[PDB]
């Protein structure tokens, strides 16, 4: 599905509720631990993006290539290492993960109305 | 040449599947022996 990137015009997603607002408990490069995130939006954060208004990045964000729920705070480990040193405790804006699977459009969003899916042939 | 072992470290993916279903079953008919009286309009109706 073109659901794609959530939020996109063409795409017509509901955004709102899933989007997040986090900080960052620790700085590990890609595998920074992060805190203010539910262990339930882990998993669904994963394919996300990590916005980090805090610093340089001023709302530029790696993508998180995972995110699995640790003690501390979910760990995120993006996708690669965020341009200029990302500073502990920065703003950071928690984005939801579209798989673009069908079923994965349908189960977390169902935009049937803009699914640019074609799962059967 | 920049590299990154993160960069490199992989996603796992989408594993995307699609549902298919083929052929039939085979079944034992139940034959049904029928003698009803032989009617008009049927050809050569004697020992039908």
């Amino acid at each position: 599905c073109d659901v794609d990137r959530l939020g996109d015009h063409r795409c017509k997603l509901a955004l709102g509720p899933w989007q997040s607002a986090a900080t960052v408990i620790e700085a590990d490069g890609a595998d920074l631990i992060v805190s203010g995130l539910d262990e339930t939006a882990s998993n669904i954060f994963d394919r996300g993006v990590l916005d980090w208004t805090g610093g340089a990045n001023a709302g530029t964000g790696s993508d998180i290539r995972v995110a699995r729920p640790v003690a501390g705070g979910v760990r995120v480990s993006l996708w690669s290492a965020p341009p200029f040193p990302i500073t502990a405790g920065d703003t950071a804006n928690a984005t939801v993960g579209c798989d673009r699977t069908a079923d994965t459009c349908r189960n977390r969003f169902d935009n049937l109305a803009n699914f640019r899916g074609f799962p059967l042939m | 040449r920049g590299f990154d072992r993160a960069a490199y470290a992989p996603s796992g993916g989408v594993f995307k599947a699609a549902r298919a279903g083929r052929l039939q079953g085979s079944t034992s008919s139940l034959t049904r022996f029928l003698d009803l009286p032989l009617l008009p309009g049927v050809d050569a109706p004697e020992w039908e």
